[PDB]
């Protein structure tokens, strides 16, 4: 039989599966809302009735042939079933690879330094150590800072970081896999027709092809910020050099949006940063989050459900309960959504709102596809549906149309020209750090750096593709990148590049569809129901057809494009050549500003 | 004036599950359908074979009110020549229905914190039902060409499984309390009035 005979068992497991891993989603959600002993356990046990279940039916549903049978959404929806993964470990491995991750997790969440000063006071990284590495004007005091950080958890990761790659890439050749980088990699497979092909291995020779031509993009904003902060720090910079790495405006510097204000061209018109707006005007989280629900219905797309606002966290539950304040959009299932965020009144957050409902709306679109297939079409699309929302609410125009801007504001060469700088320091700024941190995890997984050159190496190619430099150097025994979020809870980053091209591509066919004419950095999607309906239809495919097709019905294109990000980009290339006329474009490894 | 007895079949502590509904025989009594709307919030009331307004100078032969409980995705089925899960395997109306349903929505009633498992539903049923057919009888369903003789395994299966309703599921998968009247003429004399 096999075609008719796998539809009853599909039709058996979906209908359990939605309900034994509804409960791990909730209890899950709250040990995460309220952090105590009993959630832990909760949680513990929920994750375990469902990997044991998970497993049992991978065994069952192995045995199913597929030389040449079934209809494409069954063979789909059964390849998946049977890729089993995690799950194909003894008791020992996996027992120990739980122990190893919630080691992991606790290490991380409350980690902590002190000031030199004064011993007693000691903070965190979200209260203590974000401010300061956002608004702290001393160096030597952000130096410490970073300092203290890299030394406190670096310490205490290196060993487990190291059983947990071993056990990593030991499950995924137990997998039919080459290592967990493949494992990793694999998620770009696409094979359902011929021309809808895509190969695990052609990824990476897609990365550079994109990356040379996005080189000499960077080099022209990293050299004008340099220049930019000679003036900043006059005796704590070399023009004749790399840049600090802790003057980043972050803890490691995913985002030098904090650089805008000491690097800002024109300090006469009225500055586009609107949190001063947003504090004075009386605005607060509900308000923020009505502001970006109504984007979304002029658009063209679905309410928030009634269930999403008695909820929501959406903000500091303060009281006497302890939180995690990394934002996230929920999908519990069976229909429930939810969103976990401590909201503060500025413009960072303003933006993230926007990004988390793209999240959920994305979610949303695709609740009717079966079980198997209510996933995204790969890792880098979430990312892009979120952003292509703040790209075009973050226009002054849009700013303007809710009144957070001033009634008499006039849009000129300099408006245009502040907001294309303020949203490169973001975009641009993101991709090296991302290439950088994939690319050298996945050298790690395949295990090419040794545990005595993993610094070395680290650094060496920081050094000569990102252009960033070290105040004091970290000898081999931390281990630097684990600091890192998604590093030390093992998430994918290569989405990180993709979503910074995919949304590029959408915002261009969106603004196309929408009837606008003009500049690329002046679409504003509002109130046009055509662009909303377009990107609906892929929205709601789900993983029921293959990327490549997933892509094209929207764009009319079936790989990477950078030619939309350059159109989007082009208004800064020559105004930036222009203002470095005088300029020393071009940083060394042989610089390094400490002793030896 | 002998009211009849909606109360008792529209106000209950708990229904049936859905592949064993719950029928009940109505004669003898003076039918108020004005009474219907006092419930008031109602997911669906337009109803099939009279006009809307209910037109209550009619009078009938018994008439018959069966009840259960159902999500709210599958509200839509119950209907004259529709198929699916629930219209084929547990409860199927006749294609000249002479009658029509009635549902609203019930979440603070029966539906309660780590979910309520008594609300069942039949699935693979081996051959479509005729119109007003219980089978409430529960034996393996074989899915093959093994003779499983009562063990459930390999590719033989258990036909019920459980909602489990929780708060906190959205409108779609929300238990939804269903009633419906089917109105019959079959000669003799006329008492539900
Ligand atoms: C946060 O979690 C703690 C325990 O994990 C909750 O404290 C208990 O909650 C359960 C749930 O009903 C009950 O036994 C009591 O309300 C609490 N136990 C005791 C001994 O007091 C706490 O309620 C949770 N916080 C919130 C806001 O739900
Ligand atoms: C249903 O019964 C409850 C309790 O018996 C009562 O409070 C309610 O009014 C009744 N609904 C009616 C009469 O419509």
């Amino acid at each position: 039989l096999t075609e008719e005979n796998a539809k009853t068992f599909l039709n058996n497991f979906n209908q359990e599966a939605e309900d034994l891993s509804y409960q791990s989603s909730l209890a899950s959600w709250n040990y995460n809302t309220n952090i105590t002993e009993e959630n832990a356990q909760k949680m513990s046990e929920a994750a375990a009735k469902w990997s044991a279940f998970y497993e049992e039916q991978s065994k069952t549903a192995q045995s199913f042939s597929l030389q040449e049978i079934q209809t494409p959404i069954i063979k789909r929806q059964l390849q998946a079933l049977q890729q089993s993964g995690s799950s194909a470990l003894s008791a020992d491995k996996n027992k120990q690879l739980n122990t190893i991750l919630n080691t992991m997790s606790t290490i991380y969440s409350t980690g902590k330094v002190c000031n030199p000063k004064n011993p007693q006071e000691c903070l965190l990284l979200e209260p203590g150590l974000d401010e300061i590495m956002a608004t702290s004007t001393d160096y030597n005091s952000r130096l410490w800072a970073w300092e203290g950080w890299r030394a406190e958890v670096g310490k205490q990761l290196r060993p487990l970081y190291e059983e947990y790659v071993v056990l990593k890439n030991e499950m995924a050749r137990a997998n039919n896999y080459n290592d967990y980088g493949d494992y990793w990699r694999g998620d770009y497979e696409a094979e359902g027709a011929d021309g809808y092909n895509y190969n695990r291995n052609q990824l990476i020779e897609d990365v550079e092809r994109t990356f040379a031509e996005i080189k000499p993009l960077y080099e022209h904003l990293h050299a004008y910020v340099r220049r930019k902060l000679m003036d900043t720090y006059p005796s704590y910079i070399s023009p004749t050099g790399c840049l600090p790495a802790h003057l980043l405006g972050d803890m490691w510097g995913r985002f030098w949006t904090n650089l805008y204000p000491l690097t800002v061209p024109f300090a006469q018109k009225p500055n586009i940063d609107v949190t001063d707006a947003m504090m004075n005007q009386g605005w607060d989280a509900e308000r923020i989050f009505q502001e970006a629900e109504k984007f979304f219905v002029s658009v063209g797309l679905p309410h928030m459900t009634q269930g999403f606002w008695a909820n929501s966290m959406l903000t500091e539950p303060a009281d006497g309960r302890k939180v995690v304040c990394h934002p996230t959009a929920w999908d519990l299932g069976h229909g429930d959504f939810r969103i976990k965020m401590c909201t503060k009144v500025t413009m960072d957050n303003f933006l993230t709102a926007h990004h988390e409902m793209g999240h959920i709306q994305y979610d949303m679109a695709y609740a009717r596809q079966p079980f198997l297939l209510r996933n995204g079409a790969n890792e880098g699309f979430h990312e892009a549906v979120g952003e292509i929302m703040s790209l075009s609410a973050a226009t002054p125009k849009h700013l303007k149309s809710i009144g957070l801007l001033p009634s008499d504001f006039q849009e000129d060469s300099e408006t245009e020209i502040n907001f294309l700088l303020k949203q490169a320091l973001t975009i641009v700024g993101t991709l090296p750090f991302t290439y950088m941190l994939e690319k050298w995890r996945w050298m790690v997984f395949r295990g090419e750096i040794p545990k005595e050159q993993w610094m070395k190496k680290w650094w060496e190619m920081k050094r000569e593709i990102v252009g960033v430099v070290e105040p004091l150097p970290h000898d081999e025994t931390y281990c630097d990148p684990a600091s890192l979020f998604h590093v030390s809870n093992d998430y994918s980053f290569i989405r990180y590049y993709t979503r910074t091209i995919y949304q590029f591509q959408f915002q261009e066919a969106l603004c196309q569809a929408a009837k606008y004419n003009g500049s690329l950095h002046k679409c504003d999607i509002s109130n046009s129901t055509e662009a909303g309906q377009k990107l609906l239809k892929m929205l709601s495919l789900g993983n029921s057809e293959p990327w490549t097709k997933a892509l094209e019905n929207v764009v009319g294109a079936r790989n990477m494009d950078v030619k939309p990000l350059l159109n989007y980009f082009q208004p800064l290339f020559d105004w930036l050549k222009e203002q470095n006329r005088n300029s020393f474009v071009g940083w060394n490894t042989e610089w390094s500003p400490y002793a030896d | 004036t002998n009211l009849c007895p909606f109360d008792e079949v529209f106000n209950a502590t708990r229904f049936a599950s859905v592949y064993a509904w719950n029928r009940k025989r109505i004669s003898n009594c003076v039918a108020d359908y004005s009474v219907l709307y006092n419930f008031a919030p109602f997911f669906a009331f337009k109803c099939y074979g009279v006009s809307p307004t209910k037109l209550n100078d009619l009078c009938f032969t018994n008439v018959y009110a069966d009840s259960f409980v159902i999500r709210g995705n599958e509200v839509s089925q119950i209907a004259p020549g529709q198929t699916g899960n629930i219209a084929d395997y547990n409860y199927k109306l006749p294609d000249d229905f002479t009658g029509c349903v009635i549902a609203w929505n019930s979440n603070k009633l029966d539906s309660k914190v780590g979910g309520n498992y008594n609300y069942r539903y039949r699935l693979f049923r081996k051959s479509n039902l005729k119109p007003f057919e219980r089978d409430i009888s529960t034996e393996i369903y074989q899915a093959g060409n093994k003779p499983c003789n009562g063990v459930a395994g390999v590719n033989c299966y258990f036909p019920l499984q459980s909602y489990g309703f929780r708060p906190t599921y959205g409108v779609g998968h929300q238990p939804y309390r269903v009633v419906v009247l089917s109105f019959e003429l079959l000669h003799a004399p006329a008492t539900v009035c």
